[PDB]
């Protein structure tokens, strides 16, 4: 009831360009009023799973720290944004702890990120030695090596880049369309709260 | 469950309205879905996302869904808004409810085809196909949904695009089998020790979402229904 | 500019023998040599990968070996119908896959296939367009490279697509830029081959072959010496087109 500067998801849910699944631009929510009725009003959802918070009661909860990344994922690869996924874009690009609290938005964007000749700007980790920690984020372009002969940098028949393209074209089936998502989380460590609701 | 009044009446100009509460596990944390059916017809769906409406149903119908309960708007009915409305939600204990039905009574291409039914010996089995044309097929989730004569909305299985979920509701799990052919353009579903209580319609309808309803808890909802396949299980 | 040179050229060695087939190299290749083996009027099947590992399906008489600069396939048994042509393929340049002249070795003195399309006289309406089906393996998570044989002349290298992973880029020879481009089409699982501006020397033989498998998810676990390996990251070869020529 005294809401003064509310925050500005607006650049978050309606931006022109969103990451790759292996970037997160993870913005800071933070220092200023949270009003999450205005999530409502940019686009229609495909996606909205508040594991642990209620989506109504979000106004009157009070947090340290509210974190909001995106990317763009494949549609087939929704379903792997969950606290315990196993998956390929869930142990290797990103993955939630099994205590998330929060909130998973995703919804389609087949008329902004496809292209007739399909866009291979958004890429994807397909395997590495190991799997990710939660919330963790490689950014490293280091070449695989799928065979007992040393590679020294460079991609031949055994020697393989780590990211591949998803190559976004309109008509493709639904699965295979581009997917935004904009994974929510809280947290109450150990710090004064700053992030609060319309009061 | 999800209570709803059982009957509503108006007279024609004035606007009414139709609640459905529920628990916090199908309408606080999901999408609710209305439903029309009109006597003797197959439902159409209304309001998707609490607040949308597709091309085919007019303005006068509102939806709004404030909190764990729903209400339908329905501004200036006519003679031809004299149905049973049903109200549909996504429980996070992986089943589809639906509500009672409200007889509105007033004071004043897709096309989805099925077969196979009859009478079942109860105890025995059959078969149960629907046939699909032009939709892209691949795309869409297929669901099941069965009506006692007389009686409301019980739905009974999903299945989403790809084919990898399949849920099942908790009066037919272990007894029936639901697949799909991509390349047929057909969706299927086994019935095994049909029961004296399993006499019902048994419509098809096409899901207008990919993925099953859990993971897409905000664009799930029946557009395209058939014409049932009235099966007589009895002695 | 790495060439692969036989040092034999045509071997009458009489069953019940042995047989040696060495290979040079300019620059210094690691073990990226692969020999093939060519019926009269078939497709090349490769004997040896990876210089010392045998394909799966061949008979155990084709022991090669070598590393580095020089390398040797060694057929140290008898040859009952081993008459054909034994090739040598480097890949240390992995889109610029070059071949040798081979050694012609004489007696005395399956549900992955993919198919071809298109072929014949072409002087008149200089443009030509091959195609390639696939109907095994899944199309879309492999690169598909073009091969030519002239008459009488080995085998050569024309262009590639790759995978839709690593993007729908392409990557043709010298003798085939600025007329020769290939594309795909994932979604009936065909690749093709245009032929604008055709030329004389243009009359071979031409072969669509696989690539590198995509997914090195599955190529961590198994070993590069068995049969599963082989199967799921290997090249597998088609039949052959023709292109003619006239006044």
């Amino acid at each position: 009831p005294n809401i003064t500067n509310l925050c500005p998801f607006h650049e978050v849910f309606n931006a022109t360009t969103f990451a790759s699944v292996y970037a997160w631009n993870r913005k800071r929510i933070s220092n200023c009023v949270a009003d999450y009725s205005v999530i409502y009003n940019f686009a229609p959802f495909f996606a909205f799973k508040c594991y642990g918070v209620s989506p109504t009661k979000l106004n009157d909860l009070c947090f340290t720290n509210v974190y909001a990344d995106s990317f763009v994922i494949r549609g087939n690869e929704v379903s792997q944004i969950a606290p315990g996924q196993t998956g390929n874009i869930a142990d290797y690009n990103y993955k939630l702890p099994d205590d998330f609290t929060g909130c998973v938005i995703a919804w389609n964007s087949n008329k902004l990120d496809s292209k007739p000749s399909g866009n291979y700007n958004y890429l994807y980790r397909l395997f590495r030695k190991s799997k990710l920690k939660p919330f963790e984020r490689d950014i490293s372009t280091e070449i695989y090596q799928a065979g007992n002969k040393p590679c020294n940098g460079v991609a031949g028949s055994n020697c393989y880049s780590p990211l591949q393209s998803y190559g976004f074209r309109p008509t493709y089936g639904v699965g295979h369309q581009p997917y935004r998502v904009v994974v929510l989380s809280f947290e109450l460590l150990h710090a004064p709260a700053t992030v609060c609701g319309p009061k | 469950v999800l209570t709803q009044p059982p009957s509503a009446s108006g007279t024609p100009g004035q606007r009414v309205t139709i609640s459905c509460s529920g628990s916090s596990s199908n309408i606080g944390s999901n999408t609710v879905n209305w439903y029309q059916q009109l006597p003797g017809t197959a439902p159409k769906l209304l309001i998707y996302s609490n607040n949308q409406r597709p091309s085919g149903v007019p303005d006068r119908f509102s939806g709004s869904k404030s909190g764990t309960s729903a209400s339908l708007a329905i501004s200036g009915l006519q003679s031809e808004d004299e149905a049973d409305y049903y109200c549909a939600a996504w429980d996070d204990s992986l089943n589809w409810v639906f509500g009672g039905g409200t007889k509105l009574t007033v004071l004043g291409e897709v096309q989805l085809v099925e077969s196979g039914g009859g009478v079942v010996q109860p105890g025995g089995s059959l078969r149960l196909s629907c046939a699909a044309s032009g939709f892209r097929f691949d795309d869409h989730a297929m669901h099941w949904v069965r009506q006692a004569p007389g009686k409301g909305l019980e739905w009974v299985s999903v299945i989403s695009g790809d084919g990898g979920s399949t849920y099942y509701a908790d009066s037919v799990k272990g007894r029936f089998s639901i697949s799909r052919d991509d390349s047929k353009n057909s969706l299927y579903l086994q019935m095994n020790s049909l029961r004296t209580e399993d006499t019902a319609l048994y419509y098809c309808a096409k899901d207008r979402s990919y993925g099953p309803p859990d993971v897409f808890n905000y664009e799930y909802g029946m557009d395209v229904w058939g014409q049932g396949t009235t099966v007589t299980v009895s002695s | 500019e790495i060439v692969l040179t036989q040092s034999p050229a045509t071997l009458s060695l009489s069953p019940g023998e042995r047989a040696t087939l060495s290979c040079r190299a300019s620059q210094s290749v690691s073990s990226y040599l692969a020999w093939y083996q060519q019926k009269p009027g078939q497709a090349p099947r490769l004997l040896i990968y990876d210089a010392s590992n045998r394909a799966t399906g061949i008979p155990a008489r084709f022991s090669g070996s070598g590393s580095g600069t020089d390398f040797t396939l060694t057929i140290s048994s008898l040859e009952p119908e081993d008459f054909a042509v034994y090739y040598c393929q480097q890949r240390s340049n992995w889109p610029q896959y070059t071949f040798g002249q081979g050694t012609k070795l004489e007696i005395k003195g399956s549900e992955v296939q993919l198919v071809e399309s298109g072929g014949g006289l072409v002087k008149p309406g200089r443009s030509l367009r091959l195609s390639c089906t696939a109907s095994g393996f899944t199309f879309g998570d492999y690169a598909m490279s073009w091969f030519r044989q002239a008459p009488g002349k080995g085998l050569e290298w024309v262009g590639f697509i790759r995978s839709k992973a690593y993007g729908g880029t392409t990557e043709y020879a010298a003798s085939v830029k600025g007329r020769f481009t290939i594309s795909r089409d994932d979604s009936k699982s065909i690749a093709y081959l245009q032929m604008n501006s055709l030329k004389t020397e243009d009359t071979a033989v031409y072969y669509c072959t696989r690539d590198r498998y995509a997914r090195y998810d599955i190529l961590t676990g198994l070993s590069p010496a068995g049969a599963d390996y082989f199967y799921y990251a290997m090249d597998v070869w088609g039949q052959g087109t023709t292109v003619t020529v006239s006044s």
